[PDB]
RNA sequence: CGAUGUCGGCUCGUCGCAUCCUGGGGCUGAAGAAGGUCCCAAGGGUUGGGCUGUUCGCCCAUUAAAGCGGCACGCGAGCUGGGUUCAGAACGUCGUGAGACAGUUCGGUCUCUAUCCGCCACGGGCGCAGGAGGCUUGAGGGGGGCUCUUCCUAGUACGAGAGGACCGGAAGGGACGCACCUCUGGUUUCCCAGCUGUCCCUCCAGGGGCAUAAGCUGGGUAGCCAUGUGCGGAAGGGAUAACCGCUGAAAGCAUCUAAGCGGGAAGCCCGCCCCAAGAUGAGGCCUCCCACGGCAGCCGGUAAGGACCCGGGAAGACCACCCGGUGGAUGGGCCGGGGGUGUAAGCGCCGCGAGGCGUUGAGCCGACCGGUCCCAAUCGUCCGAGGUCU
RNA sequence: GAAUGCCGGCAUGAGUAACGAUAAAGAGGGUGAGAAUCCCUCUCGCCGUAAGCCCAAGGGUUCCUACGCAAUGGUCGUCAG
RNA sequence: CGUGAGGGAAAGGUGAAAAGAACCCCGGGAGGGGAGUGAAAUAGAGCCUGAAACCGUGGGCUUACAAGCAGUCACGGCCCC
């Protein structure tokens, strides 16, 4: 018996593909079902994502932004059923693959230490060409 | 409760 | 996590600035109090001439906390500090405004007033 | 606990222990045949076969990168030009322990040997 | 009080409902019954369960003698569910349906010799204003004169884990028989890989 | 610590009863197919060098 | 007195019940809610802080409650050493003085090795009248045993009003326990990258050692983890405690009792989970081997089987246990995937240059899920029933 | 037959603690009855205001070579003050 | 041993005579086995006698459901004379 795929077979159900592909350092708009009363509506999140845990159909990633003077953090299952869609923003640059380091810098310096990723814009106008 | 020492501390 | 001896940011105008946990007010022993949860705490800084001034033991709801909250949808929450709007015996808020995003958890235990005054619920 | 862990820690700290399978490495790759106590042999193994498949890839990168534990730039040399190509068609597996049937007298260690295979 | 042989797989979560679920997977099924235990022969009622197929080069000639008088193939691992009797000759993880609420027994992961703290959760001494060598020590086993002595099951620190554990009252999430899989919510006892049991829960 | 000591000495039977397990089990040996000469199981025969019907080593 | 270490704290408990709480009751100057008082009850529970060496006590904030005592005022071959008993020094006081003070003050050496019993763990031996491989019955033990809030009944009964139920039914917490690693959050001693100083290879480029037993830094898989997740306390049956009765004499009435029968507790017995036939009272079922030689016995050759040896293992101190040993996927290589790191070296282009861009999610890459006989578990050896007697 | 007597012998604890800085080792060749420990080579690590060098105390042949390994060396020894 | 004044041990025995064991064997040696000496070699130099504790080998009886200042009294089993 191979435990692995039997595993994976289990998360085949839910394992989701509409969702857009995105690294560490862009900036991202979540569109994330949320219930509240007595009715669940669609609240948006967006910010910049500062980590991507991987593990199949169990990878998370977690999203950071200023709200009215606080900072907040979000941590998304990327195959949570409860995202309506992902919308990128902004794609930015890090050399990190985890950017905690950010959450002590100013405005001015995030912007200077994430610049705008111009290689993965280009290519993002590169498609965005319907036939 | 407080009561005396009936044996000093061992000395080398 | 707020237990005894944390520091807590007030998010009100009630002219408290930072309430310091001498109790989380959930049982017999709770160990941490979280979103959501009543604290009794000292009022350790406060503005001058507001309705509650330093030294005073007022109670307060815990409104965000920078230990993340986990949800039944398998997603969680993390702010940068920890925060309480400090309220009366009926658990309404004694300030008329309170500052910066709540935990959407306020809500489901019974804090409207609070949630409703906020700016962004999250 | 030791549950699921891979590789011997064999009395020594990080360093020594590094240094431990590079110059065993050396050695193995100069003679050919070299004799150790059973656990080192072992271990020996995995560290100089993946040595040995790199030389198989030839590549400027590949000698770069085992010349970082055999540092003897003729060894290497010789390690791709003349040990590599006679395992070109052998897929992993290109050394061998076996183990001797005497103990050393001062410490009763059991012994045995590694060798690169024909 | 039906039940089967099983080995645990490992776990994830799903999503029923916008919720998470915890799971661990089990592969269960199937199971043939090779021995029926009965008041006139044995004494009691079981149903004497195997699992996983036998390389029959391994399997002696006593324990053949028993695999035929079933009429059944070698089988790795021989297992009883007491006080079940099933009316087929076969048990496969049908007789579970998601909603339902079971028992898993397993070997726990084991901690071989396991101090105290971690065995019986001790609280050790200080690691400073003083504390001399006692840092995850019991600290005192005893009295004095009277009684002069140790109780016995007095906790102390020994061998730990790779015990049987039964856990109670695991909701069936959901039950996928052309894989003979299981899906129960929450934490079973034992590594991935496993042996384990899953039994009706006798709870209310 | 205080220094814990005997209290009674050891018998002779007690002693002895205690080394009861400190036999020494005769090592264990098998013939080398080769050379008949008994050797280590698992081990390069150190009287011919023969192991798995080949030589492998100089004696 | 050829030594029984002396307060308090920490740790670890265990018992008593004259019960602080929770459960069950009778009386009440018991309307209800809440109290008072006594009876039954030791199953569990009995919080965090400030002061002081303190035990104690006062105080804060909570709580169902913040119980009182025994165990050498339990516990220093378990820890502490703040108090008190040494030598130093000073204050007050006493003494002509040396010195003294249930007066005060600051300081002041606490001993690696467990023989026996006891306790936690793990084996070796023999036994269990044939020898063996499986699977079990459970005598007897052990574990567990807590509780609160809100909502419905119902603003009903009750009460002038405030206030506010019994019974029955839901939901949600605190603490504790067992297990777990999907998520959250840790660690992850070399899995990746960055960096400084120096020495070296080989001058550039690229690298290696050392700076800790990782030089420093940013990350981080498996595993082991809690702050994270699941589940547990029961339900239910039986017998009772105080207490309340049915029927009923002695005693024409009355009486729970003298005959008999009910109801009745977190407690008791079963039930739940775990250990368990050395349960020498050594149990039971399925299956396998057999009437072998020579003289309830001795030696020897076998059978079914087992051990040795070897590759190993979320098993493990050794041992034991589990898997595998070419009839093979057991470990190591190699390959695929996962996963971490985050775009290798080399070349090309732009800048005088530090650098920048492209090739490129590149290169590297522990344990995870798998595939593959490439390397190694070669070859073998030794034990091992002939079945006492009515 | 006892004086925690005296002198000696031999037990016990026990194949137990320990084998004296956590700077660190690995292989090949040689010697020899015997080698983890002696010789040689290569690789690795440690000291370098020393763990290097030169004096003075103090020690008094420990210096050099040949032949040896019973004891001394906390193991081994073909090596050695 | 103590700077020093000073303190202050242990340790006798082959045989009448070395006749002190040539030679051979195993062993690197030590040691031992034969041979030889002697009245005697468990008189072999680690030497007269050679007690006891203490250690071992072989034999007989006995012991793995049993509670102990270890003996003592009775009976029985087994071994021996
Ligand atoms: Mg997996
Ligand atoms: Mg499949
Ligand atoms: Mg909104
Ligand atoms: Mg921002
Ligand atoms: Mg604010
Ligand atoms: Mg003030
Ligand atoms: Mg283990
Ligand atoms: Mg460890
Ligand atoms: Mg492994
Ligand atoms: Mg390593
Ligand atoms: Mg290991
Ligand atoms: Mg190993
Ligand atoms: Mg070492
Ligand atoms: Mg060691
Ligand atoms: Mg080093
Ligand atoms: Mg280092
Ligand atoms: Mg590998
Ligand atoms: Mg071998
Ligand atoms: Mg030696
Ligand atoms: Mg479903
Ligand atoms: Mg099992
Ligand atoms: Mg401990
Ligand atoms: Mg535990
Ligand atoms: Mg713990
Ligand atoms: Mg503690
Ligand atoms: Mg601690
Ligand atoms: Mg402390
Ligand atoms: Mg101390
Ligand atoms: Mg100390
Ligand atoms: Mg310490
Ligand atoms: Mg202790
Ligand atoms: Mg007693
Ligand atoms: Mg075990
Ligand atoms: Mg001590
Ligand atoms: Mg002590
Ligand atoms: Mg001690
Ligand atoms: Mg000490
Ligand atoms: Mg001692
Ligand atoms: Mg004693
Ligand atoms: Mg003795
Ligand atoms: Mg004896
Ligand atoms: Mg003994
Ligand atoms: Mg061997
Ligand atoms: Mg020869
Ligand atoms: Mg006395
Ligand atoms: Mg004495
Ligand atoms: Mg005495
Ligand atoms: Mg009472
Ligand atoms: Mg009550
Ligand atoms: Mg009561
Ligand atoms: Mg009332
Ligand atoms: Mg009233
Ligand atoms: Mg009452
Ligand atoms: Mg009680
Ligand atoms: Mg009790
Ligand atoms: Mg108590
Ligand atoms: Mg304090
Ligand atoms: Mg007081
Ligand atoms: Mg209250
Ligand atoms: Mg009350
Ligand atoms: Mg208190
Ligand atoms: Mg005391
Ligand atoms: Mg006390
Ligand atoms: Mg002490
Ligand atoms: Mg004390
Ligand atoms: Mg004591
Ligand atoms: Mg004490
Ligand atoms: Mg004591
Ligand atoms: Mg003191
Ligand atoms: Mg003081
Ligand atoms: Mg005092
Ligand atoms: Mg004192
Ligand atoms: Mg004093
Ligand atoms: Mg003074
Ligand atoms: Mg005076
Ligand atoms: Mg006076
Ligand atoms: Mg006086
Ligand atoms: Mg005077
Ligand atoms: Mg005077
Ligand atoms: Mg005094
Ligand atoms: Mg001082
Ligand atoms: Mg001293
Ligand atoms: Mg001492
Ligand atoms: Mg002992
Ligand atoms: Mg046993
Ligand atoms: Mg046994
Ligand atoms: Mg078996
Ligand atoms: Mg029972
Ligand atoms: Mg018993
Ligand atoms: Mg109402
Ligand atoms: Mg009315
Ligand atoms: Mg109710
Ligand atoms: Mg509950
Ligand atoms: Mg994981
Ligand atoms: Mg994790
Ligand atoms: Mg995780
Ligand atoms: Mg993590
Ligand atoms: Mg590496
Ligand atoms: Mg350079
Ligand atoms: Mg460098
Ligand atoms: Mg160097
Ligand atoms: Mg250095
Ligand atoms: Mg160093
Ligand atoms: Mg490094
Ligand atoms: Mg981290
Ligand atoms: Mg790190
Ligand atoms: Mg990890
Ligand atoms: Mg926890
Ligand atoms: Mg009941
Ligand atoms: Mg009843
Ligand atoms: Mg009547
Ligand atoms: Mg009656
Ligand atoms: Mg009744
Ligand atoms: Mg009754
Ligand atoms: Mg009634
Ligand atoms: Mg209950
Ligand atoms: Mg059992
Ligand atoms: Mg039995
Ligand atoms: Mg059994
Ligand atoms: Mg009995
Ligand atoms: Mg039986
Ligand atoms: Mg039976
Ligand atoms: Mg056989
Ligand atoms: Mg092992
Ligand atoms: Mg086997
Ligand atoms: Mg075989
Ligand atoms: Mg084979
Ligand atoms: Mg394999
Ligand atoms: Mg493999
Ligand atoms: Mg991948
Ligand atoms: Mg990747
Ligand atoms: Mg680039
Ligand atoms: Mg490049
Ligand atoms: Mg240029
Ligand atoms: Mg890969
Ligand atoms: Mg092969
Ligand atoms: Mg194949
Ligand atoms: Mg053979
Ligand atoms: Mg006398
Ligand atoms: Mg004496
Ligand atoms: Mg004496
Ligand atoms: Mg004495
Ligand atoms: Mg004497
Ligand atoms: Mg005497
Ligand atoms: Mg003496
Ligand atoms: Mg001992
Ligand atoms: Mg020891
Ligand atoms: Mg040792
Ligand atoms: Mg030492
Ligand atoms: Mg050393
Ligand atoms: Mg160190
Ligand atoms: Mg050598
Ligand atoms: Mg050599
Ligand atoms: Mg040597
Ligand atoms: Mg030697
Ligand atoms: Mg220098
Ligand atoms: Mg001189
Ligand atoms: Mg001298
Ligand atoms: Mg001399
Ligand atoms: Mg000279
Ligand atoms: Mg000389
Ligand atoms: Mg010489
Ligand atoms: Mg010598
Ligand atoms: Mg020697
Ligand atoms: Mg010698
Ligand atoms: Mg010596
Ligand atoms: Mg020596
Ligand atoms: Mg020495
Ligand atoms: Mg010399
Ligand atoms: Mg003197
Ligand atoms: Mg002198
Ligand atoms: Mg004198
Ligand atoms: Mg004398
Ligand atoms: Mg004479
Ligand atoms: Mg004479
Ligand atoms: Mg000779
Ligand atoms: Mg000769
Ligand atoms: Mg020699
Ligand atoms: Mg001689
Ligand atoms: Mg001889
Ligand atoms: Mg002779
Ligand atoms: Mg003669
Ligand atoms: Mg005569
Ligand atoms: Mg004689
Ligand atoms: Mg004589
Ligand atoms: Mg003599
Ligand atoms: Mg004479
Ligand atoms: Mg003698
Ligand atoms: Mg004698
Ligand atoms: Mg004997
Ligand atoms: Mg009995
Ligand atoms: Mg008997
Ligand atoms: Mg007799
Ligand atoms: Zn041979």
């Amino acid at each position: 018996m191979n435990r692995g795929a039997l595993i994976k077979l289990v998360e085949s159900r839910y394992v989701r593909t509409d969702l857009p592909e995105f690294r560490p350092g862009d900036t991202v708009r979540v569109s994330y079902k949320v219930k509240e009363g007595n009715r669940t509506r669609i609240q948006d999140f967006e910010g910049i994502v500062i980590r991507i845990r991987r593990n199949g159909f169990n990878t998370t990633f977690t999203v950071r932004k200023v709200s009215y003077g606080v900072g907040v953090e979000r941590i998304f299952p990327l195959h949570s059923p409860l995202i309506q869609k992902i919308d990128i923003v902004q794609r930015g640059r890090a050399r990190r693959a985890k950017l905690y380091f950010i959450r002590n810098l100013s405005d001015r310096e995030i912007r200077r230490k994430l610049r705008a990723d111009r290689k993965r814009i280009d290519q993002d106008r590169a498609a965005e060409r319907a036939a | 409760v407080d009561k005396p020492p009936y044996l000093p501390r061992p000395r080398p | 996590m707020i237990q005894p001896q944390t520091y807590l940011e007030v998010a009100d105008n009630t002219g408290a600035r930072k309430i310091m946990c001498i109790r989380v007010l959930k049982g017999s022993n709770a160990k941490y109090a979280t979103v959501g949860d009543v604290i009794v705490a000292s009022v350790k800084e406060a503005i001058p001439r507001g309705a509650v001034k330093e030294g005073d033991v007022v109670k307060a709801v815990v409104v965000r906390t920078k230990k993340e909250i986990k949800r039944p949808d398998g997603s969680a929450i993390r702010f940068d500090d920890n925060a309480a709007v400090i309220i009366n015996n009926q658990l309404e808020p004694r300030g008329t405004r309170v500052f910066g995003p709540v935990a959407r958890e306020l809500r489901e235990k019974g804090f409207m007033k609070i949630v409703s005054l906020a700016p962004e619920v999250l | 606990m030791r549950h699921l862990k891979s590789g011997r820690k064999l009395n020594r700290h990080s360093s020594h222990r590094l240094a431990l399978y590079r110059n065993q490495a050396k050695s193995l790759l100069t003679h050919g045949r070299i004799t150790t106590t059973v656990p080192k042999a072992k271990e020996l193994r995995g560290f100089v076969d993946h040595l040995i498949h790199l030389a198989k890839r030839g590549d400027l990168h590949a000698r770069r990168l085992v010349l970082r534990d055999l540092q003897d730039v003729k060894l290497v040399r010789k390690l791709f030009d003349e040990i590599a190509p006679r395992y070109r068609d052998r897929q992993g597996g290109y050394t061998r322990v076996l183990k001797l049937a005497e103990r050393r007298r001062g410490d009763g260690a059991p012994l045995a040997l590694v060798e690169l295979v024909e | 009080m039906k039940g089967i042989l099983g080995v645990k797989v490992g776990m994830t979560r799903i999503f029923r409902d916008d919720r998470a679920v915890p799971v661990t997977v089990i592969l269960a099924g199937p199971c043939p019954v090779v021995q029926r235990r009965t008041p006139e022969k044995d004494g009691y009622t079981a149903v004497q369960l195997g699992f996983l197929p036998q390389n029959p080069k391994r399997v002696n000639r006593p324990l053949k003698g028993h695999f035929a008088k079933a009429g059944v193939e070698p089988v790795r691992i021989l297992r009883e569910i007491r006080d079940f009797n099933p009316e087929g000759d076969t048990v496969t993880v049908e007789i579970f349906k998601p909603g339902e609420r079971v028992d898993v027994t397993g070997t726990s992961k084991g901690r071989g010799f396991a101090g105290v703290m971690k065995r019986w959760n001790f609280a050790g001494g200080p690691d400073s204003h003083g504390a001399h060598k006692i840092h995850r020590h019991p600290g005192s086993i005893g009295n004095r004169k009277t009684p002069g002595r140790v109780y016995k099951g007095k906790k102390m620190a020994g061998h730990y884990g790779a015990e049987r554990v039964t856990v109670m009252n695991l909701e069936v999430v959901d039950v996928i028989p052309e894989e003979n899989l299981l899906l129960v919510k929450g934490a079973v006892p034992g590594p991935n890989g496993g042996l384990v049991i899953v039994r009706e829960t006798k709870k209310a | 610590a205080k220094h814990p000591v005997p209290k009674k000495k050891t018998s002779k039977a007690r002693r002895d009863a205690r080394r009861s397990h400190h036999a020494l089990t005769p090592p264990t040996l098998v013939p080398c197919p080769e050379c008949k000469a008994m050797k280590p199981p698992h081990t390069v025969c150190p009287e011919c060098g023969y192991y798995a019907g080949r030589k492998v080593l100089e004696v």
